[PDB]
């Protein structure tokens, strides 16, 4: 019959630095080999210090997210204050638990600033399970990106690999080599990426152009 | 996906990989299945993640609020009645709690061991995972009541050892927590990579 | 007090209860309709006078059978009986199909005044000032009850309310006695039913109902006047 | 199915006084026995009986069920139950249940209350009541079932013949089913007396 | 001015249906009571039986459970479904939470079904009270009251009805280690302290005792005389 | 299991067979599928009998409470509207054959109710599994303003060629006559077709069975 | 005369909820003040008898692991809110993960302060002090069954509030620490009582983010005592 | 799988219960105990899924711990047999059924012990033996063949050795730990644990 | 003017039952009957209140009501409001022996219906039952059981009853007659029959106009026996042949 959930393509990845918080989502919308649009950005900017990115179904990811700004002037105009981010992180797993039986179909990785000024990241999955990490690759292109991101960044599948922090600019420069290796298989990562950089001065974007097929 | 708990002669020694992974395709390996309910208790992660969290905060809903009123010892038995029956309501609805209740009895150590089908009992040792089955093998062959803390700290995790070394869902890092009478204690946070030569030789 | 408050009824300091007392001290102020429970059979005669020449008698009846081998008449005020009428109706033909029999008039008398019971007791509120003259014939043994607002049912071989109950009570307390001849004891009940009643009796004036062991059969004016008076 | 699961079969046949009602007294889970002191016709007031064959708990139930509102008719006026009250008091309550109906063989055998006339009725698990004035038939060989019975079953029959007539056919019909067996009781009422009597059966 | 009362308070503050109600356990039947370390007593009468009647049916005091039992005042009407109320829930206690039935847990249970029984216009209100005679787990000794309001209190000793502060001055010398020692002086001082209390007379007097966590025993007339022969033995040897 | 009916000048005759054959033998020999509405109407059963026998009476529940409030004698439209309207209620979950027919003042109307509640005014109509060979003998053989006897003859005839045509029915042919002044009924009329009889009687004598225990209970 | 409670009065205003602050004179009289250290409360437990437990009613109650409370007026009314509340604490600490604020907690029963529904039949006349420390340090709230909430440096309620909050606002100091606050505590405490101190006459309750909780401990009254 | 020896003597009832709750291969719990009191005059057995085994084992624990003290005398072992039907009654239709095996034994003053039988079918059958679980062939070619009812509670254990030493024959099951009562006019009364030899 | 209001929901004003004191004077009103210790057996009488002879008297039992094989009780008050309570726990009787196939015992039989009455006494401003009805039976623990029901919750069971307010008279010739462990039943019955005749306003003790039920233990049938006047007749002969023995003496 008719299936409430399918999948629109997209991949998000978004990796916390120390005391920054890079998020990018290619802004690409198709199903198969026609694109909706080519523009539809995949992180959405709760706060300054939260920006939280959307993948999968897209009729969750309008509700999803504008219930959560419904809810950010909720605990606002309550406690005259914003909300922290592990709020957020338990909000969310306590309204996912509650449509275990029906749920969103979305992938969404939240990172931005918290309480101390500092980058994290929380992997999102459908029942409502999370963890503080350090960096999490979503969406469909993620099978590429996790062997060559521990490699690059987790200094993994190698002999003596220091771990070396992440530069702001170093984060830039290998998120893009990911995803250039990503959108040379995956035909859902393409046309122009949005990437997403929190930091604790404001909000920074940038649109990064791929291939269109 | 190796998690065991036994009981000994001090509290009850938790130790589970943090290896989380959908198929042979390595995804997080810092997955905690080691939650601390309350400073004085621990609980577990088994089948569905936030399954297992959901009630362990919903059973930490009522422990608080019966702590303040009163701060009475609470029994198991309030804990295993109130959460069985609650989660048997939804038996077959696809929820599935692997859960083992863990702590320390005023009286002494117990161990109890939970299941969303209604399965739950009181026992020396509960183990539940893929290379669980190697674990039983292991330590129970030299398993035993009386064995030290300090013993009880190399034999849980060469279990692990055992487990994690070739299997798909396993591996990661080792979470290690000793029960005592002021509850648990935090030990180490081990890695695989780090288990294969410590107990290799 | 008071004290009682309502619901399902109202309160009296001494007996009784008040309020609703004087709902029946209307059931005495309604329609008289006699009754006789004679040999195999109940014989019901009723009192019905129209305000004016330009009312017609055919229109509105006094007698309206639940059943084919149950009949009745009501002694008192106005459409209350009606509504209990529709009630038994439903009432009646639910537990005759309960088990597809009628099964004696004892148990009707018991199921049918039972929910008439709660709804003439229980606070309605304003109450109902009919009563019933209950009939039928059950196992070749046919039965004649009063009932009334307060739920009191009895036994009677002749009856009357409405008018006379204070006069016709005590003749046929007098007069009849025990079981007697069937027709010699609608001569009697029929000589206090006239005792009362106006010097101008015609076809209109009144009407009687019986109950055969065959099942009840509804008169008419025409073959009551055409009966006798005096109707025996 | 339900019925064959704990088996059994009610046999009731009509005397010319007197009216007989038989069921087996084997009880036990498919091929597998439990125990033979099982109760299946149940009394109900004075001088009448019920059969039942199908699940113990439609049989149970049913009969705690019917004796609940049989009771309560029973103390609002002393008299005793018709056989035709009965018969519309088990068909309304097997029909209370459309999609949900108890898996059972209602048969209703006993005398009248007024007077020593016997009468028989069963009734289908759905509340269908099946009239038939005397004899009915049942049993696993189909040449025994209709072909016996027709001269086995007299228009006026006594107790006597009445129970060597059931004998045999509970003997022919059951003990040659592997599985069927473990003694039948026989239920014979009349307005003197009621008499209880049990078939012999071989125990294999 | 002054209307009463119905629910809402009264202008000075306070109700009137309530302390209109207290009265009633002053003119209910009386009760005594004491607690010890490890075996309690406690004491009712009050009775007005003249045994021509059903000495079963007059019986009021009962027990939840062998740990805990129930001690009320005043009509039983009330009271019944006090005791049928509290066994429901201290089997819930019993179900949910196994463990022995804490005080503080029934007592709130009773309090705030007590609290909404005097809300609505509605649920009648308790013109009655009650005291939970039992003992703690290990042996320790629990005894706590009820009020009109749905509010509980502990008591060293059971004292209500008539004379509340007159017998409350004579448990002052209850406070002493002494009592009780031993089962058999306390017994008598239960004796002693019911003495001013109504007719005291013998007849209607019911103690039951329980000791540690074993269930109680109403007192049959005999132990009951020796108890009293000891007791007037020490009153003729005091001189 | 067939029921059928025809409407002649004087009123309508309605029949139905007395076997209800459950599986290949005979279960019920003799029944009377013919069910009470109203004095004026008469409802032949068919398909689910417990089923069908608590929604005729239904019915005229609806209806007793219906005709003798009003007092006057009832019409086939009403209980043409009630059967159709619980039925589609049901949406077909109530297996209902029937035939509903009767004189009225305007004169006699015949209904073929289905169970899915669809009705259709018919002067003739066969429902059941015997109804194909009901239907021709109506179909070829009937004709407006048919005589008394004539449609007497004209049913049995479609029932005795029905009951030889089907499986299932046999046994007793029944005949209900239907007006305005004469109302009959009449039950057993022919039985069109018997069984086998046996090539000998075989008795059951004592001797050849013993006997366990026995119990007496006498009475009053 | 006539007075219609919770429909107004032909003046008019509500009159029950003024007999509501009647209902806080009948209580035991609670004497709290908030310091940049910590919050320091005092409450007369006013034993009636010896057969009185002194443990057994309490006026000072924790709502919340950083929260603490003191009731007023009416008992079982207050444990009713005081319990109610502690489950909203509860449900505050799920979905935010954070502790519910002292703030909060004020406009949760001050939503259900007056219902007219089945509850606050008639309304509940007691008042309710909130204590504890939040992301702001230590705070003491005032609140009364009208719902009324305004932040007090130092608050008084029950018997001898009106003569307590004479000669407090008079002898109280905003910016000095809890040293000089232990000591004018046990003034305004041994004004209004008229029997001797001991642990089992009244209860002392201080909060302090460093030193907690504390609350408050056994035997430290008996200590305060000596200390004159 | 498994089953309660059902045994039944005239002044006593004779019950064994299997102390292994494993599954798969390993051992998980030796030392569970399936036996429930919920009276000394009635005991409570049952097997089948956890959940309903273990709430069927709370409600008529508390429900007959319930109408003890509330007319001061325990349910008669009829009416509590009937008492758990209503509670199976309900279970063959509802919205969530449950599944029980076993039966329930028990002890009357006045009628002496009496053993009920209890089924997830809600069926209830009064019979001196049953035999459920894969045993069940089993223990009816030793049972069937030397039965005594009259026997004394000491020879039943005697007859029930010829049971527990036909456990095992082609069966490659284990459940060494076996915990045995005994029902009298005193209540339940603890009995030795046997253990059988893995090698 | 405090207690003038009508209520009936919340209580009095000095601890009193508001309504209860009243509901005993209905009690009073116009009612009859009495009751005794009897061993193997029991006896309970009841009282016509038309003495009309042209009732037909065909309602049997009427004043005595059997709602159970073995139990049964006698109305006295309103027979409109009573006879809700018979059919209430009769079904609830009836739901008992439905659910544990054993006949209820009295003990929480009586306190249920006694509950039942309580809650229309309590709330909801509902009228309070002013009728109290007898209960006889057997059980399997006590024996022989007595109760009487109370508008108020309490019941006024015990082994001997006052109805009306009009029987204080034979209260006060029970505690007098009172015995222990001597039936005969008849003792009681003759001893009923001088509670009629004497203590009661009607004398000569009229058959018609009276009732008498008593139940004899009898396993397991346990008879009840409705008599009703056929040998009361002989009985008011017997009686008065006590009284004209009794004038002998002096």
């Amino acid at each position: 019959r008719f299936s409430p959930y399918v999948f629109n393509g997209g991949t998000i990845l978004a990796i916390a630095g120390e005391d920054f918080a890079i998020v990018a989502s290619d802004t690409r919308l198709s199903e198969g080999f026609s694109i909706h649009t080519r523009d539809s950005p995949k992180c959405y900017k709760l706060t300054d210090k939260t920006v939280i990115g959307c993948s999968g179904f897209h009729g969750d990811c309008l509700t999803l997210t504008k219930i959560i700004e419904a809810r950010l002037k909720m605990y606002k105009h309550s406690n005259n204050k914003a909300m922290t981010t592990g709020a957020i992180a338990a909000m969310l797993s306590t309204i996912l638990y509650s449509r275990r039986f029906f749920p969103y179909y979305v992938y969404n990785i939240i990172g931005g600033l918290d309480e101390e000024g500092k980058g994290a990241v929380y992997s999102f999955d459908p029942v409502g399970s999370y963890q503080r990490d350090s960096f999490k690759a979503g969406g469909s292109a993620s099978a590429m990106l996790q062997p060559l991101l521990d490699n690059q960044v987790g200094f993994k599948n190698m002999q003596n690999v220091e771990h070396v922090p992440l530069s702001l600019d170093r984060a830039m420069r290998l998120v893009k080599d990911v995803f250039i290796s990503a959108a040379e298989r995956d035909v859902y990562t393409g046309d122009a990426l949005r990437i997403c950089i929190v930091t604790k001065e404001g909000i920074r974007e940038e649109t990064v152009s791929l291939r269109k097929d | 996906t190796t998690t065991l708990a036994f009981k000994f002669r001090h509290g009850v020694i938790v130790a589970a990989d943090s290896r989380a992974t959908a198929g042979a395709y390595i995804a997080s390996q810092t997955v905690k299945k080691v939650i601390e309910i309350n400073p004085y208790l621990l609980g577990t992660m088994a089948g569905g993640a936030a399954d297992c969290s959901f009630w362990e905060r919903l059973l930490a809903r009522q422990c608080r609020i019966y702590e303040l009123r009163n701060k009475e010892r609470i029994s198991v038995a309030a804990a295993s009645k109130l959460l069985a029956n609650m989660v048997y309501q939804y038996k077959g609805m696809g929820l599935s709690m692997g859960t083992m209740i863990c702590g320390w009895d005023k009286r002494g150590p117990g161990l109890y061991y939970v299941d969303s089908e209604g399965n739950r009992i009181s026992g020396a040792t509960f183990s539940v995972g893929s290379g669980s089955v190697y674990a039983y093998g292991v330590m129970d062959r030299g398993y035993s009541y009386d064995l030290e803390v300090e013993q009880a700290y190399d034999l849980a995790r060469r279990a692990i050892y055992q487990a994690t070394y070739r299997d798909a869902y396993s591996g990661g890092a080792v979470n290690l927590y000793h029960v005592r009478e002021d509850g648990w204690i935090r030990v180490s946070s081990d890695n695989v990579a780090d288990l294969h030569e410590k107990y290799s030789g | 007090e008071r004290g009682y408050s309502f619901s399902l009824t109202t309160f009296s300091p001494s007996g009784k209860l008040v309020q609703i007392e004087y709902a029946l001290a209307a059931v005495a102020g309604g329609a008289p309709s006699v009754g006789i429970k004679a040999a195999n059979g109940v014989v019901l005669a009723t009192e019905k006078k129209q305000k004016s020449i330009l009312y017609d008698e055919r229109s509105v009846h006094k007698v309206e059978p639940i059943t084919k081998h149950i009949g009745l008449v009501y002694s008192g005020m106005g459409p209350d009986y009606r509504v209990l009428v529709h009630r038994a109706r439903k009432l009646a033909q639910q537990y005759y199909l309960v088990y597809q029999e009628p099964i004696p008039t004892a148990q009707l008398v018991q199921r049918v005044a039972s929910v008439m019971q709660e709804y003439t007791q229980s606070g309605g509120v304003r109450p109902f000032g009919v009563s019933l003259l209950i009939c039928g014939w059950n196992e070749g043994r046919p039965y004649l009850f009063q009932s009334d607002p307060s739920g009191a049912y009895f036994a009677w071989k002749a009856t009357a309310m409405g008018k006379n109950y204070v006069n016709g009570k005590t003749f046929l307390e007098k007069r009849y006695n025990e079981d007697l001849e069937l027709e010699d004891a609608i001569h009697t009940a029929i000589l206090t039913l006239k005792e009362s009643f106006e010097g101008q009796m015609t076809e209109d004036n009144i009407e009687v109902g019986i109950c055969n062991e065959a099942g009840f059969r509804r008169l008419t004016p025409t073959e009551v006047k055409d009966y006798l008076a005096a109707i025996a | 199915s339900i019925m064959s699961y704990n088996g059994g079969a009610v046999m009731a046949m009509k005397g010319k006084n007197c009216v007989a009602i038989a069921a087996d007294r084997r009880f036990g889970i498919q091929a597998q026995m439990v125990t033979t002191d099982f109760q299946k016709i149940f009394p109900m007031g004075d001088r009448l009986y019920i059969g039942l064959a199908g699940l113990a708990t439609d049989v149970q139930t049913v009969a705690q069920r019917l004796k609940f509102r049989l009771n309560l008719y029973e103390l609002k006026e002393g008299r005793q139950i018709k056989p035709y009250t009965l018969m519309s008091m088990v068909a309304n309550l097997l029909y209370e249940k459309r999609f949900g109906p108890y898996y059972t063989e209602p048969v209703i055998a006993g005398l009248d209350p007024k007077t020593f006339k016997p009468f028989i009725c069963s009734l289908d698990l759905i509340g269908c009541p099946m009239v038939t004035d005397d004899f009915v038939v049942s049993g696993t060989c189909a040449e025994q079932m209709y072909g016996m019975c027709e001269s086995l079953w007299e228009p006026n029959m006594d107790p006597d013949h009445l129970f060597e007539t059931i004998s045999q056919a509970m003997l022919n019909a059951v003990d040659r089913d592997a599985v069927s067996g473990m003694g039948v009781i026989v239920h014979i009422i009349e307005k003197d007396k009621i008499t209880t009597r049990t078939l012999k059966a071989r125990m294999d | 001015s002054y209307d009463r009362a119905i629910t809402v308070f009264s202008p000075d503050g306070h109700l009137f249906q309530v302390e209109y109600a207290q009265e009633a356990v002053k003119k209910g039947s009386t009760a005594v009571g004491v607690r010890g370390r490890d075996i309690v007593v406690l004491g009712v009468e009050k009775k007005s039986v003249a045994k021509l009647q059903d000495e079963r049916t007059v019986r009021k005091i009962c027990a939840l459970d062998d740990n805990v039992c129930m001690a009320f005042a005043g009509l039983t009407a009330d009271a019944r479904i006090v005791i049928n109320r509290a066994r429901v829930e201290c089997q819930s206690h019993r179900l949910t939470v196994e463990d022995p039935v804490t005080v503080e847990y029934i007592t709130r249970y009773i309090a705030s079904l007590k609290q909404r029984y005097t809300q609505s216009n509605g649920r009648r209100p308790f013109g009655i009270s009650a005291l939970i005679v039992g003992f703690d787990f290990d042996g320790t000794p629990r005894l706590y009251q009820t009020d009109p309001s749905g509010t509980y209190h502990a008591w060293k000793a059971n004292a209500i009805g008539r004379g509340a502060k007159s017998v409350r001055e004579f448990l002052e010398k209850n406070y002493t280690d002494e009592a009780i020692e031993t089962d058999d002086l306390t017994i008598k001082l239960v004796i002693k302290a019911l003495l001013e209390v109504v007719q005291s007379g013998g007849k209607n007097i019911e103690l039951a005792v329980m000791r540690r966590d074993q269930s109680l025993k109403i007192l049959n007339p005999e132990e009951i005389e020796k108890y009293v022969a000891e007791i007037e033995k020490e009153k003729e040897e005091n001189e | 299991t067939t029921i059928a009916g025809v409407v002649y000048k004087d009123g309508i005759v309605l029949g139905a067979d007395t076997r209800a054959t459950e599986g290949m033998v005979v279960a019920d020999k003799n029944c009377s599928k013919i069910h009470f509405i109203s004095p004026n109407i008469y409802c032949c059963g068919a398909g689910t009998a417990a089923d069908t026998d608590m929604t005729t009476q239904l019915i005229s529940s609806n209806l007793e409470l219906h005709s003798l409030s009003t007092g006057r004698l009832p019409r086939v439209v009403t209980a043409n509207r009630m059967l159709k309207q619980m039925l589609f209620r049901y949406q077909g979950y109530i297996g209902a054959a029937l035939v509903l027919g009767g004189v009225d003042v305007t004169g006699p109307h015949l209904y073929s109710i289905y169970p899915h509640g669809s009705t259709d005014k018919l002067p003739y109509v066969t429902m059941g599994s015997g109804s194909l060979a009901a239907m021709a003998v109506f179909e070829d053989k009937f004709r407006p303003d048919m005589e008394e006897e004539e449609a007497k003859n004209l049913v049995s005839e479609a029932i005795a060629a029905g009951i030889f045509n089907d499986l299932g029915s046999g046994s007793n042919i029944d005949l209900c006559v239907i007006s305005k002044n004469k109302l009959d009924f009449l039950r057993p009329y022919t039985v069109p077709n018997k069984k086998g009889t046996r090539l000998g009687r075989y008795r059951c004598e004592k001797g050849t069975t013993a006997v366990l225990t026995e119990k007496i209970t006498p009475l009053e | 005369y006539d007075r219609g409670v919770n429909t107004f009065s032909p003046e008019g205003r509500l009159f029950q909820v003024e007999y509501a602050i009647e209902a806080i004179k009948l209580g035991s009289t609670a004497i709290g003040i908030q310091t940049s250290e910590g919050v320091c409360l005092a409450v007369e437990k006013r034993i009636t008898s010896p057969l009185m437990e002194p443990s057994s009613i309490e006026k000072i109650v924790e709502i919340d692991a950083h929260i603490g409370c003191a009731m007023s007026g009416l008992i079982a009314d207050a444990k009713t809110l005081i319990d109610k509340a502690r489950v909203e604490t509860q449900n505050h600490w799920f979905t935010y993960n954070e502790t519910m604020t002292v703030e909060s907690v004020t406009q949760a029963v001050s939503n259900l302060a007056l219902q007219f529904g089945e509850e606050d039949s008639r309304p509940f006349g007691v008042a309710l002090l909130f204590g504890g420390v939040d992301e702001k340090g230590p705070q003491l709230f005032h609140m009364d069954p009208s719902g009324t909430f305004v932040q007090c440096d130092a608050r008084a309620i029950g018997s001898a509030s009106e003569g307590a909050q004479s000669s407090l606002q008079e002898v109280y100091h905003k910016s000095m620490t809890l040293k000089e606050a232990i000591k004018s505590s046990l003034i305004i405490l041994k004004q209004v009582m008229e029997e001797k101190l001991n642990a089992t006459n009244i209860e002392l309750a201080t909060v302090q983010p460093g030193q907690n909780f504390h609350m408050f401990t056994k035997e430290e009254l008996e200590e305060v005592i000596k200390d004159i | 799988m498994e089953y309660l020896i059902g045994i039944q003597g005239p002044d006593y009832v004779l019950v064994a219960s299997d102390r292994v709750a494993a599954s798969n291969i390993v051992q998980m719990k030796d030392d569970h105990d399936k036996m429930f009191k919920m009276s000394e005059k009635i005991l409570l057995l049952c097997v089948g899924e956890a959940g309903d085994t273990v709430q069927f084992a709370e409600y008529i624990q508390k429900n007959v711990q319930l109408y003890k003290m509330r007319n001061g005398y325990e349910l008669s072992p009829t009416a509590a047999a009937n008492f758990t039907r209503r509670n199976l009654a309900d279970c063959l239709r509802s919205r969530t059924p449950y599944h029980v095996n076993l039966l329930l034994a028990g002890y009357d003053e006045h009628e002496g012990p009496a053993l009920y039988y209890m089924d997830y079918l809600a069926a209830l059958a009064k019979a001196p033996f049953a035999a459920h679980g894969y045993g069940a062939f089993l223990t009816l070619s030793i049972l069937d063949r030397y039965y005594t009812p009259t026997i004394s509670r000491e020879r039943a254990v005697e007859l029930l050795r010829k049971c527990l030493e036909e456990l095992q024959k082609r069966f490659i099951l284990n459940l060494p730990t076996f915990s045995v009562r005994i029902i009298d006019k005193n209540g339940i009364h603890d009995l030795d644990n046997i253990s059988f030899p893995k090698q | 003017s405090r207690r003038y209001d009508s209520r009936t929901t919340i209580f009095s004003p000095e601890g009193r039952l508001y309504q209860v004191e009243y509901a005993m004077e209905a009690i009073g009103h116009a009612g009859t009957c009495l009751g005794i210790l009897a061993n193997d057996g029991v006896l309970l009488a009841a009282e016509r209140r038309n003495i009309h002879k042209l009732l037909d008297e065909v309602f049997f039992s009427e004043k005595i009501y059997k709602l159970n094989e073995d139990m049964a009780c006698s109305v006295a008050g309103i027979t409109s409001d009573a006879n809700v309570l018979t059919n209430e726990l009769r079904l609830i009787a009836q739901r008992y022996l439905l659910q544990y196939q054993e006949p209820i015992p009295c003990e929480q039989l009586v306190t249920a219906l006694c509950d039942i009455k309580q809650a229309y006494t309590q709330f909801g401003g509902k009228r309070p039952f002013g009728v109290s009805l007898l209960y006889i039976g057997w059980d399997k623990h006590y024996g022989f059981q007595l109760y009487q029901s109370d508008p108020s919750g309490n019941y006024g069971g015990w082994k001997a009853t006052c109805i009306g307010n009009n029987s204080a008279a034979a209260v006060s010739m029970l505690k007098q007659d009172y015995k222990e462990g001597e039936m005969t039943l008849k003792s009681a019955l003759a001893l009923a029959i001088k509670v009629l005749n004497k203590t009661m306003d009607v004398s000569k003790l009229s058959a018609e106009k009276v009732e008498i039920a008593t139940l004899t233990r009898e396993n397991g049938k346990t008879v009840i026996r409705v008599l009703k006047q056929k040998e009361v007749e002989q009985l008011i002969k017997k009686h008065e042949e006590e009284e004209a023995k009794a004038e002998r003496e002096k």
